[PDB]
């Protein structure tokens, strides 16, 4: 049948963890989760973001395990956290995104396209300001916009980009 | 279940 | 009374 | 009036739970491990257009609303489907091994789940988290419904009925000799229909009640018309009865082949669907 | 560990479990005298099972056999302890041969100190109870004295399977019934890395965590009341003893019937 | 598992990069086509190039 | 027997 | 009271 | 604790 102390303890710990998620127990989650370590980890990812004490690391580790082999559930999440967190150097993230897409050919490509768009917006206002210059940044911004346009292709979004270019 | 109950009891005792 | 007894046991 | 049987849906299983879509055109039957969808609009339509494989036998299905989602309840997990072009949107897993009945809040935000343990689980649909749980009933909660005002919630369980504040705590309870399989709250208000062998209409908050006897066995399910003017109850003794609001003058009684496990009424009191022991569903058109 | 060799390894593992007795007892501050008694009992029984001529070895809720011996040791020595008390203790190098041992035998030898089994095995091979039961009862002493008198009378009157402990526990029920800081994910990451790499169990820590969680919100009128209280007691007793309802209610009914017959 | 150029030098092994080759399978005038991303084997990658991490 | 005797104890109980 | 006495003892 | 004490005394 059920284990003497060990099986019952695990079940009770899981129940307690569920109760902690229902009611935030930053402390309960920290000790309950530790006891629970003895797939899955969304609650662990959730507790770090819900109760902080910088919640980005655990998700990265989870995403890293079980790679070799719709799409992957661990991952499509990790990517979203990144852009929102950014909202350190981003280029790097964009590079990582490309790498993932290369390895695996909801499409990640859409997420990658969205990420560049954020950079363009920052570029658009910085360029608009006088402190007064004619080429450089404007040409760079135009190139970025074209690149963003290509990825989406292969209405609201397009409209937004256009507005952005005009302001710049 | 019995084991769990026992554990709970023990915990309670400890608390007391 | 009962509460007091419990405290003593602890 | 009278009811005329328009269609039969061969689920091939018993049909524990059935819902109708809303101008509804599809009917959903819950059997065992699967939910079958049939398009009634197409009268040959022998087979179901779609099938959703939730789990073990299906206790309850409920459609939100507008009519985009469907919630299916049976075993430990509750499945939420997106029926918009269905595929599993999300899943809610609870400790309790099974869920007997389901109810949706009027602002579609919350799901109420009737657990075998007896506890009532309240789920926030957006988080898919369990906000709160009301426990009163010893044993399994068999059925539930919402007050017309939407402030209160009523549930029946094995041998008791209880009224709950939306805020939290239990307002009242009624004790009965037997198990309570089904319940309904009158849309108008002031009336609660309880499903035992007898059908008892309880005056909300008066002492007086009405008891009607037209069921030989247990009354498995009951539903009030939206209009409140009348309601129907189904029984193990193969009978579907329609009754007048409050003190149940028999409007009409259909006799089915086998036990009638579940039933639903269309939002405009046009159609009635019943699920049967015969492993099928029957569709009736109410006539003026 | 081999056929004969497997049997020998299993026996060595059981001897190491006796070590658990050594460790638990010493942590105790009991009587070292204790070791002496424990050493005699192990020699009598084990040798005899072995003594019946190289046929069949032996098996047990291996944990329960050692516990029974420990419990037995206490009975002679007049330590006040109960089977239920023994269960509480259980909650809270190794030879290769052990690694290389019959699978079944290794499982039986096991680790760690159904309701019917613990009580049954011990059987096959007043003052003490008073404090605990009184406390549960909460009686200052009136309850205690009467129960004491009743049980004695019952023995004399001989209303009275079940062990005396069971009878006595039952009779108490009858009498009373009618009284006229945190490692963090970092740790998880390290574990995963090590497993990638070759890697080669329960600890208290667990106990402490559970206790903390529980503390932090973690886990005819008169006649009627009396009956309810008594019933509570039955249920709770079973759980605490780490014993069942089927086995308690039956015993109590039998005792009551015997007492009635004697009185009549 | 990112690998630098330098490890290969010490290891005396080719600094081979992994290739990805997906096919297009069309039968019966391409009524149905299945594309499978498959390993194309390993080929050497020039240092300080787009493929390289440096 | 000793245990039973302990249960002086009786006297204490009475006093209480 | 009994408990108290015991404690005292 | 009490039990332990008793044992010690014994």
């Amino acid at each position: 049948e059920v284990r003497n102390y060990r099986t019952r303890h695990i079940v009770t710990l899981t129940d307690l963890l569920h109760l902690n998620v229902s009611r935030h127990n930053w402390s309960l989650a920290y000790k309950i989760f530790a006891t629970l370590i003895r797939s899955l980890w969304g609650i662990g990812v959730e507790i770090l973001d819900n109760l902080s004490n910088g919640l980005d690391f655990l998700q990265w580790m989870c995403q890293i395990y079980s790679s070799k082999s719709h799409t992957a559930k661990f991952a499509i999440t990790y990517l979203w956290s990144s852009l929102i967190n950014c909202q350190t150097e981003n280029d790097l993230l964009q590079e990582l995104i490309d790498k993932i897409s290369e390895w695996v050919l909801a499409e990640v490509w859409f997420i990658y396209a969205s990420c560049h768009l954020l950079k363009a917006d920052t570029l658009s206002r910085q360029f608009v300001n006088d402190n007064d210059i004619k080429i450089n940044q404007v040409i760079k911004h135009i190139h970025y916009v074209r690149t963003f346009l290509k990825i989406c292709l292969d209405r609201l979004i397009e409209n937004q980009l256009k507005s952005f270019e005009s302001r710049l | 279940a019995a084991a769990a109950a026992a554990a709970a009891a023990a915990a309670a005792a400890a608390a007391a | 009374a009962a509460a007091a007894a419990a405290a003593a046991a602890a | 009036s009278d009811v005329l049987g328009s269609q039969l849906g061969v689920g091939v299983q018993v049909a524990n739970r059935l819902d109708s879509q809303y101008d509804g055109t599809e009917i959903i039957a819950y059997a065992s491990l699967n939910i079958a969808v049939l398009t009634r609009q197409n009268t040959n339509r022998h087979n179901n257009v779609t099938s959703i494989e939730l789990h073990s036998p299906i206790k309850s299905i409920k459609i939100p609303g507008r009519s985009n989602l469907v919630g299916i309840i049976t075993e430990n997990s509750f499945q939420i489907f997106r029926i918009e072009s269905s595929e599993p949107l999300y899943f809610v897993e609870i400790d309790d091994l099974q869920v007997v009945d389901f109810a949706f809040n009027p602002d579609l935000q919350q799901f109420a789940i009737i657990d075998i343990k007896g506890n009532w689980s309240i789920g926030r649909i957006p988080i898919d988290n369990l906000h709160g749980t009301i426990f009163d009933p010893e044993s399994s909660w068999k059925r539930i419904e919402w007050f017309s005002h939407f402030q209160k919630i009523l549930v029946f369980d094995r041998s008791k009925m209880i009224e709950i504040d939306f805020m939290n705590n239990w307002q009242t309870e009624v004790v009965q000799a037997s198990n309570i399989r089904d319940y309904k709250r009158i849309d108008d208000k002031n009336g609660i229909l309880l499903t035992s062998r007898e059908i008892i209409i309880v005056g909300a908050s008066p002492v007086r009640r009405i008891s009607w006897k037209h069921d030989l066995d247990t009354t498995l399910r009951i539903t009030v018309q939206k209009v409140l003017v009348a309601f129907v109850y189904s029984m193990r003794h193969k009978r579907i009865y329609m009754h007048v609001f409050s003190h149940e003058i028999p409007g009409g009684t259909p006799t089915g082949i086998e036990t009638i496990l579940t039933l639903d009424h269309i939002d405009v009191v046009d159609f009635l669907v019943k699920l049967r022991n015969s492993s099928e569903v029957y569709y009736y058109a109410l006539s003026n | 560990i081999g056929h004969e060799a497997k049997l020998l390894f299993l026996k060595s593992f059981q001897f190491i479990l006796k070590r658990q007795i050594r460790w638990l007892i010493t942590e105790m501050r009991f009587p070292k005298e204790f070791e002496h008694v424990a050493k005699i009992i192990w020699l009598k029984i084990l040798k005899t099972i072995n003594d019946q001529p190289q046929e069949e070895l032996k098996l047990q809720l291996h944990m329960t056999s050692t516990i029974s011996i420990l419990y037995l040791a206490s009975t002679h020595l007049s330590l006040p302890v109960y089977t239920c008390d023994y269960i509480k203790w259980i909650c809270t190098p190794k030879s290769w041969r052990i690694q290389l041992p019959n699978y079944y035998v290794s499982i039986l030898e096991g680790s760690i100190s159904l309701y019917n089994k613990i009580a049954l095995t011990c059987g096959m091979i007043c003052q003490g109870l008073l404090l605990k039961l009184v406390m549960q009862c909460a009686l200052p002493p009136e309850f205690y004295f009467y129960t004491k008198q009743v049980i004695e009378f019952e023995e004399t009157d001989i209303r009275n399977s079940n062990h005396a402990e069971l009878r006595v526990l039952s009779y108490f029920m009858l009498t009373i019934n009618w009284m006229l800081m945190t490692i963090d994910q970092k740790i998880a990451r390290r574990k995963l890395y090590k497993i990638f790499p070759l890697d080669r169990t329960h600890q208290l820590t667990f106990i402490e965590d559970l206790q903390e969680r529980y503390a932090k919100q973690t886990p005819p009128a008169r006649k009627e009341a009396i009956g309810r209280l008594l019933t509570h007691i039955a249920s709770q007793l079973l759980v605490d003893f780490a014993i069942s309802k089927e086995q308690l209610k039956d015993c109590i009914s039998r005792i009551k019937n015997a007492c009635l017959h004697r009185m009549n | 598992r990112k690998v630098y150029p330098s490890e290969s030098r010490q290891r005396l092994t080719s600094y081979r990069g992994k290739l990805l080759l997906k096919l297009k399978w069309s039968v019966n005038n391409g009524e149905e086509n299945l594309f499978e991303v498959r390993d194309c084997g390993g080929l050497p990658v020039m240092l300080q190039s787009n493929r390289c991490h440096l």
